[PDB]
């Protein structure tokens, strides 16, 4: 295929992305899932690592890693240790709300997940890091559980398949950071979100001290349906290395704001049309769209206009899919404000552990709002994007990156509105 | 036998397994420059100063915490490991106060000095400064810490080496502080040793307060004898008087700590 | 934390007395060696040195610090009392 | 078959102590947990 | 706003705190939830279990919680000053916790802002007078295509116009809990106007399931 897009209903895989049918255990059957669970599970980790790394799924948090390939580290021989799959719901970045529409509508597709990737990693149990601002989502996943326990589908002998598997719902307490891999691992622990250095990787010393898989919400909802239906089904959707459906969420400036699934590689136009309703005030009136959460950069308008929505597409335009979150802005935004705010946004998530992201996020956030105000000078800009340079690459997570991309994507194609601001306020003064 | 291969600016150094690139630098005499890390510390990792490249890694590793695999590269004094250093100084101080004609470690300052040595020469900080408020832990340890600069020596110390874990970060961000939280003395035997590790003027001798300057002080090397472990001291003295007692480093006595009777 | 000032041998002499000069309170000595350093490559060269002048001497082994196993991942032991409680 | 209603309804009646109380009630489903062999790591 | 703790008449060692029976049950539910060894995981969810029964952390609470489960004070210290959930001092029996980062911004959370704060008569950051609500910005929420948006308590209240938080607000002041979601007319988060997907009946059990499974 060369054109992405119009996928089929029959081919969604979240079928209640919308809570318009029974989200609880009863529902969830009906539509599918919990179907043959005791065959996958009896099928092995190296069958069911084997599909996953066939349907060419990547990692839908926001680095987007290749599935198969990390979950693969931890098929070992036991060193006596407990095994662990901790799924991240801790669902943070700013424009990001797709893993809140699974939590609370297709509760049983992640219940399920957790067993059947658990299964493929050698776990005993499976930790859901839910952000604590998440009350009833966390409350109806915790319904779901024990709906899923009652039938005897996870715990002794889960599904009948002799494998022990249980599932524990841990809520935050408001912070950005724990949705970082590491972070999240040292707050389930009970310390402050502070990310680990890289080695020990989580799948040798992760949660406790144990062998580790953090895996996001939507990752792991997927892949019992990718097993029942075959890792070949799910890579004939989107471009080659960039498999699969896709959650979207698509915010800002469009005249239905809305969430909505769709195949991966989707032209970035034809996904706000279709299903946003367009831009406020027609397409001709869109300024510029952050495709993929805060941390990646902004395209502009002219780059919007063919952009497909994937990971080496975007990668091209200077940007990242990200978590596939699309805020649009239209040609009335502030676009120097909506930036800063951002890097505001930044300034009070950093855990403030490493100097360049403690001290630099802060300074970078002081900066910017002279921008806004247009109270400096040109050759601040030039400053300023050797700072973020400075942060990005030399941070102990990749917050400190996620803080430095958004200043260089303003940068990089909004300069003159920047310059032409400092030019003003030279005038008024 | 175990021994691996790595080689430091392409000089061929064989290691332990487990060896950090900062451990393996150190075989050829060369001190990566650090503020977290401290040897009989656990690893930090968070200061990032001793950031380093690897010849072929795009990446600049902590080489801290980093163990260094067979036929690495160390390229300790490249382009891009000047770059890390001079970036990462650059954000130490940003926030540092102007206070080096009033602090007492002026002259002995690690922050001073690798300034000098890896830094660079001026600045391009242009907004005001974070300023902390100071927290009263005993009558030894004077604390201005609006110089610190998060590095953890004293908390890693507290917890590990004297056993008391009174000493933490609260907050977030930009605006986490070192301290307490609750108004509590840290009295330890062993507590004035945060004084010798604390890379910065944050925490001080309050009996030294204001009295010496460094390059003024003869250094006696003598022996402790306030109690008959025998620790190994340096006696400071100017102009005929003592000033003040330090460790003298030890390894099978002593280490580098003293007690605070022996202080 | 810096060791380039424990590189080379130092040769020094007994400290003698200092007293307050009456006037001023200055710190007065009769020692004409009081503030003479040498520096030497090595312990033989200064102890080749201290013998040819005729001085009695003692010479101190140099104290190199030992090689210490550091492993960050023993912060998160699963079950051993190197796990940290804080970062 | 109807589309028209929204039947995620029930957390309009959660309360202070839902989730906690379901944590309690899923209780006698766990298995056992493992030990790391010592009281704490202070141990 | 201050990291640092002094002990005043309202907040001390001494200020009375304990978990009531029933919380003690419920204590004991989340620390089997982890490994024999590694109790202080459940620090986190005690100390908000600790919040849940009295509102806020006083000192004494925190003190409390590093008992029970026999972890040094200072450690539940740090915690409780790092994660924003925490109260650590007394807000009002309605949080009001506004959304105000980018694409909330983008879509007139502003505006949000203002009603409630003439509506209450307060600034940002203040408790009423009644000791009924207090009002404070906070980062995104994970509900952006709902935008503008605010979370009182527990629930959120979704595409919210001016008129809307002001009526949420007097059903509030009346003791009536007003009903959460969205404002406008939809549900949940599907497109205004019309469904674009998700409009055929789903499968049901084993279709497109592949051969052998
Ligand atoms: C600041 C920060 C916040 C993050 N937040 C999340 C998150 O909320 N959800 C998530 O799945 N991944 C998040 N990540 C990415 C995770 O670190 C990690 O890549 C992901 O959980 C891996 O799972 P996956 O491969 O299935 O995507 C975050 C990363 C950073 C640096
Ligand atoms: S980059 Fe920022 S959030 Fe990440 S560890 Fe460093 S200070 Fe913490
Ligand atoms: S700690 Fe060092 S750099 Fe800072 S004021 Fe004191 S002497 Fe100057
Ligand atoms: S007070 Fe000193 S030792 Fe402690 S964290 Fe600050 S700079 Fe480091
Ligand atoms: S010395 Fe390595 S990061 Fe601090
Ligand atoms: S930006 Fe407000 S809920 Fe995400
Ligand atoms: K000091």
């Amino acid at each position: 295929k060369t054109s992405f897009g119009s996928l089929k209903d029959e081919d969604r895989i979240f079928t209640n992305l919308y809570g318009r049918h029974d989200w609880r255990l009863k529902g969830a059957q009906s539509r599918g899932d919990w179907y043959k669970t005791k065959e996958i599970l009896l099928k092995g980790p190296d069958w069911i690592l084997g599909e996953v790394k066939t349907s060419g799924l990547r990692g839908r948090g926001g680095a987007g890693f290749p599935t198969g390939l990390k979950w693969s580290f931890m098929n070992k021989p036991s060193d006596g240790r407990p095994k662990y799959l901790v799924v991240n719901a801790d669902e943070g970045e700013p424009g990001t709300c797709k893993d809140r529409e699974i939590i609370r509508h297709d509760p049983h597709k992640l219940v399920e997940g957790c067993l059947v990737g658990g299964r493929a990693m050698g776990a005993r149990a499976a930790y859901i890091y839910i952000r604590g601002e998440f009350y009833n989502e966390a409350s109806n996943l915790q319904v779901a559980i024990r709906e899923a326990y009652e039938a005897g589908l996870i715990g002794k002998n889960a599904c009948g398949s002799g494998y022990d598997f249980d599932v524990f719902v841990v809520r935050g307490a408001g912070a950005y950071i724990c949705g970082e891999e590491t972070a999240l691992i040292e707050s389930i622990e009970g310390k402050q979100g502070k990310p680990r250095l890289k080695p020990p990787f989580p799948a040798d010393v992760g949660v406790f001290g144990c062998p580790t898989t953090v895996a996001n919400v939507e990752t792991v909802a997927v892949s019992p349906t990718i097993c029942r239906r075959g890792g070949a089904w799910f890579a004939s959707f989107g471009r080659e290395r960039n498999s699969g459906t896709k959650l979207f969420n698509i915010s800002g400036h469009v005249n239905n704001p809305c969430t909505v699934e769709e195949e991966m590689s989707v032209p970035l136009k034809e996904l706000i049309e279709k299903h946003a309703g367009g831009v406020t005030g027609g397409w001709d009136n869109l300024l510029a769209v952050i495709p993929g959460g805060s941390s990646t950069p902004l395209i502009p308008k002219s780059v919007c206009e063919t952009v497909l929505m994937d990971f080496d597409a975007l990668i091209q335009a200077q940007t990242g899919l990200g978590t596939a979150a699309v805020i649009v802005m239209d040609r009335s935004t502030d676009i120097v404000k909506a930036i800063a705010r951002l890097i505001e946004f930044y300034k009070h998530e950093s855990c403030g552990q490493c100097t360049p992201c403690r001290e630099g996020v802060d300074w970078m956030n002081k900066v910017m709002a002279r921008f806004v105000r247009g109270d400096a000078r040109p050759a601040e800009i030039d400053s300023l994007w050797e700072i973020s340079k400075q942060i990005e690459g030399h941070t102990i997570c990749a917050l400190g990156d996620g803080a430095a991309w958004p200043v260089q994507g303003l940068i990089r194609h909004f300069r003159p509105e920047l310059e032409e601001r400092m030019q003003q306020f030279a005038q008024q003064h | 036998s175990n021994l691996i291969e790595v080689f430091v600016d392409g000089q061929s150094v064989m290691v332990e397994p487990g060896t950090t690139v900062l451990q393996a630098c150190e075989k050829v005499g060369m001190q990566i420059p650090r503020f977290c890390y401290h040897e009989r510390l656990s690893v930090a990792g968070n200061c990032r100063m001793c950031l380093v490249e690897i010849e072929k890694a795009p990446k600049v590793v902590a080489a801290c915490a980093m163990p260094v695999m067979k036929g690495w590269n160390i390229l300790t004094n490249s382009e891009k490991t000047k770059k890390a250093r001079e970036g990462v100084m650059e954000f130490l101080l940003a926030n540092h106060p102007l206070d080096c004609p009033i602090c007492d470690q002026g002259g002995e300052c690690d922050l001073q000095d690798q300034s000098m040595m890896f830094g660079s020469d001026r600045s391009r900080f242009l907004e005001g400064k974070r300023a902390v408020e100071d927290k009263n832990i005993g009558p030894l340890v004077k604390t201005i810490m609006t110089r610190c600069i998060q590095c953890t020596r004293c908390i890693r110390f507290a917890s590990e080496i004297a056993g008391v874990d009174d000493l933490g970060t609260t907050g977030r961000g930009n605006d986490m502080q070192v301290g307490t939280y609750i108004e509590k003395m840290f009295m330890s035997e062993l507590s004035g040793n945060i004084i010798d590790i604390c890379p910065v003027g944050a925490l001080t001798s309050k009996p030294y307060a204001f009295t010496a300057r460094p390059w003024e002080t003869r250094k006696t090397e003598s022996i402790d004898v306030m109690d008959a472990v025998g620790s190994n001291i340096v006696v400071s003295t100017r102009t005929g008087e003592v000033m003040r007692i330090l460790p003298r480093m030890h390894e099978d006595i002593n280490e580098e700590w003293i007690s605070d009777k022996t202080r | 934390s810096g060791v380039n000032n424990t590189k080379k041998w130092k040769m020094e002499f007994d400290t003698r007395e200092r007293w307050e000069n009456p006037l001023m309170g200055w710190a007065s000595t009769a020692d004409p060696l009081s503030n003479l350093v040498l520096t030497f490559s090595t312990k033989e060269d200064a102890v080749a040195f201290a013998e040819k002048n005729g001085w009695s001497y003692d010479v101190e082994e140099r104290k190199v610090p030992k090689p210490k196993s550091k492993s960050y991942g023993a912060n998160f032991s699963w079950n051993k009392r190197t796990r940290v409680s804080t970062k | 078959f109807d589309n028209t209603t929204y039947k995620n309804l029930q957390h309009h009646d959660y309360s202070t102590y839902t989730f906690l109380d379901l944590n309690l009630d899923l209780s006698k489903f766990r298995m056992p947990q493992p030990s790391s062999g010592r009281e704490s790591p202070r141990h | 706003a201050l990291f640092v703790h002094r002990d005043t008449p309202e907040n001390n060692p001494e200020t009375p705190f304990d978990f009531t029976p029933e919380n003690y049950k419920r204590i004991e539910a989340i620390v089997k939830n982890y490994p024999e060894g590694h109790k202080a995981a459940a620090v986190l969810p005690v100390l908000d279990l600790a919040q849940r029964q009295n509102g806020w952390l006083p000192i004494s609470a925190m003190n409390k919680v590093a008992e029970i489960l026999q972890v040094p004070p200072m450690r539940v210290y740090e915690v409780a000053t790092f994660y924003t959930m925490y109260n650590r001092k007394p807000v009002g029996k309605y949080h009001i916790q506004v959304c105000t980062t980018t694409p909330c911004m983008l879509r007139n959370s502003d505006s949000i802002l203002e009603a409630i704060q003439k509506k209450l008569g307060i600034k940002v950051g203040e408790t009423t007078p009644d000791k009924l609500f207090t009002l404070i910005e906070v980062e995104c929420l994970g509900a952006c295509v709902n935008a503008p948006m605010v979370q009182i308590n527990d629930n959120y209240y979704e595409d919210l116009t001016p008129k809307d938080i002001e009526e949420i607000i007097d059903e509030l002041k009346a003791g009536k809990i007003p009903k959460p979601g969205p404002r406008s007319g939809r549900f949940s988060c599907e497109p205004a106007g019309g469904l674009t997907s998700l409009t055929e009946p789903p499968k049901g059990p084993g279709f497109g399931v592949q051969a052998g499974l």
